[PDB]
């Protein structure tokens, strides 16, 4: 079974057949409902998962992201997530298909873009097809999961079992605080998307908290998220896959039996994962 | 199948060697060669009573 | 039982440890509630119940049966529960 | 004698609500068997288990 | 060749059984002069590679080590490293076996190693026979391994630049810090396996610079190196045949649910792990 919102994706007319397809996890459950493929052609993110033992085999467990964002862009180019306010801007729905600009704007709710995509096909033969029931089986889909979460989840977890705070644990990080505040901006699928994606600071458990890492990487933002340090310089990027510069100042050593002698030992990954906010659990 | 054998590596034994001798002297006195003569004609006859 | 007294039997059995199955479950067990060791070695534990709401007792199990880390003394308890599992459990 | 003898051999049997005990002793003997056979420690195939024909009609 | 300092360690006893485990380390050669299960026994930590990357195939990476120190350590406990001041308290010489003990001294290079084992030793029958001989063999090799290390002087094995440092900006920013100090009076062979195991948070390229982490992990001690950071609660610690009766009942014949620790497994799984960073360092042409 197959469930990637994006896997759902139909062609109206003959031309395109969006010959990329999902990748195989579309067909997983991690309840993210989005390939990985598409993770990093519209976001680019990477999921990952941490283990966590409870003093046994038995874990409790946890995913998260890696970003995919170099240290040389600024603003719009650190930009991953945009507001409602500049997805538009942002994404340039017009030059991505009219069934991907229709799916973009149910997450935004706009109404007056649905109304119009309506008014546009009343003359189309796709809608002769009635192809629109498509949207409405993803519309169906994603509502069922919206009544499963939004009222749901978070909403769900107001009762005090459960509390997360993405606000900086530093006051001094001023740019934190008001964002945890617009985090209930976002429709609810959003933030649970986000929420199982970025690790917390901290857990409470009542037994005792445990502080998963020194700092957070990221940071909240005023309209979307961004990969940016709270603070100082990005760190570096592990970037991988004109005549133009590409120096790299190599230290001079030719040595390479250093390289075989080494390999035996802890070769420290180099990713950036997501950390930010206080999370708490009752017990 | 009404078990799970873990059927990995093991073996038991011990080793209280003394122990062990004790038990034998215990177990000398008895005629075994005579004696377990008894349970193979047991066995035998199970073989028949295996059925009827 | 927890307080109550029994009426009506007129015929009982003995006791016998055979009783008592040590089911061998699952790796993963939990249980909650008060529990109490009665052998660390048997696998034996007694826990609080209440059948319909009203009815206190305890009961016995044998077997995998991990619980809360809220482990309680069996010195705690009532004497007259006490004695009864002093005989029950049959040393002898 | 190693194997928690809390009981008479015959008492194992002559229950029948476990099995987990007389398939133990099972495997110990053909353990025995092999071993007195192949002076030599051995473990084979790794999975191996049990039934018991509980009735007549097996 | 082996090439552990702690390879070298025997001693007179009637014990006929030396247990001295030296790794593969020992014929390997980068510097460490030490096996991983000295640093185990007496440091815990692990040897590791931070894979400096290169757009270039020369990758160039570069030594790392990783503490074990479990969250619940205290005080000395979370000491790392101890000075010469509180290294005969930290560890039970006693306990400690004899050349170990003297070893340690004449690491910290204190006149207090001849001032009680060379003289201590006079009444012992070891001492009166010819393991006199290997025992003194063994302090020789031992000197001659760190006068190799020294880099105090140019009539040696070192010359020309260093440019490391350490003690960066605190955040509540209390001015400098002795940790240069301590640097200096630790022997050049400490100096060494510092420079071995710690990772700047920024490495200042010849007229560029690159940041590798948020925070520092780790802070220094005039007594020693210190397991702990300046802020907020210690990190989390990254935890750790014969026949039985424990003998599995029969269950489902099937795989069930899997699909959560599949696809986990899929994904990749987080190097849970303590990286040393603690200092700064510079490139200039
Ligand atoms: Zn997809
Ligand atoms: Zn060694």
């Amino acid at each position: 079974v197959n469930r990637c919102i994006f896997a759902s994706i139909v062609s109206f007319d003959a031309c395109i057949t969006y010959k990329s397809p999902c990748s195989p996890d579309a067909y997983h459950d991690d309840g993210w409902f989005i390939c990985n493929n598409h993770l990093i052609k519209r976001f680019k993110m990477s999921k990952m998962v941490l283990p966590i033992f409870d003093e046994d085999d038995n874990q409790f467990k946890m995913t998260i992201a890696r970003h995919l964002v170099g240290n040389k862009e600024r603003g719009i180019k650190r930009i991953l997530i945009p507001s409602a306010t500049n997805y538009q801007d942002v994404f340039n729905l017009n030059s991505m298909m009219q069934a991907e600009q229709l799916i973009f704007h149910l997450i935004y709710n706009n109404e007056n873009a649905v109304n119009t995509i309506c008014d546009n096909l009343k003359y189309t033969e796709g809608f002769t097809s009635n192809t629109q029931r498509v949207i409405h089986s993803v519309y169906a889909t994603t509502k069922s999961i919206l009544d499963t979460t939004n009222p749901n989840t978070f909403c769900s977890r107001v009762s005090r079992d459960e509390l997360r705070f993405f606000d900086v644990t530093n006051a001094r990080a001023l740019r934190g605080g008001a964002g945890d505040q617009l985090f209930n901006n976002y429709s609810g699928f959003l933030q649970n998307l986000i929420r199982r994606a970025v690790a917390p600071e901290y857990l409470q458990i009542d037994t005792e908290e445990l502080r998963f890492r020194n700092c957070a990487t990221c940071i909240i933002d005023e309209t979307g998220l961004v990969a940016s340090v709270p603070d100082g310089p990005e760190l570096y990027n592990p970037i991988r896959s004109r005549l133009q510069i590409r120096n790299v100042l190599k230290f001079e050593g030719d040595t390479r039996e250093l390289d075989r002698t080494l390999s035996g030992y802890e070769e420290y990954p180099t990713y950036v994962p997501l950390f930010l906010g206080y999370q708490i659990i009752n017990s | 199948p009404q078990q799970y054998i873990n059927s990995g590596t093991e073996i038991p034994f011990c080793d209280d060697a003394e122990f062990l001798n004790r038990l034998l002297k215990h177990i000398d006195p008895y005629p075994l060669s005579r004696m377990y003569y008894n349970a193979a004609n047991t066995m035998f006859y199970t073989t028949m009573e295996n059925y009827a | 039982l927890a307080v109550n007294r029994l009426f009506g039997a007129t015929e009982t059995i003995d006791f016998h440890p055979n009783l008592l199955v040590y089911r061998q479950s699952s790796p993963p067990v939990r249980l909650t509630g008060d529990v109490y060791v009665v052998d660390k070695n048997e696998k034996v534990f007694l826990v609080k119940h209440v059948f319909s709401n009203t009815v206190p007792a305890y009961l016995l199990i044998r077997g995998d049966y991990e619980s809360s880390s809220d482990l309680k003394s069996l010195r705690d308890l009532n004497p007259w529960v006490q004695n009864t599992l002093l005989k029950l459990l049959i040393p002898d | 004698s190693t194997l928690e003898m809390t009981q008479p051999l015959l008492e194992i049997f002559r229950n029948k609500a476990d099995t987990r005990q007389i398939a133990a002793v099972v495997f110990s003997t053909l353990a025995f068997i092999h071993n007195r056979f192949h002076p030599l420690v051995t473990n084979f195939t790794n999975k191996m288990e049990f039934v018991v024909t509980e009735t007549n009609d097996t």
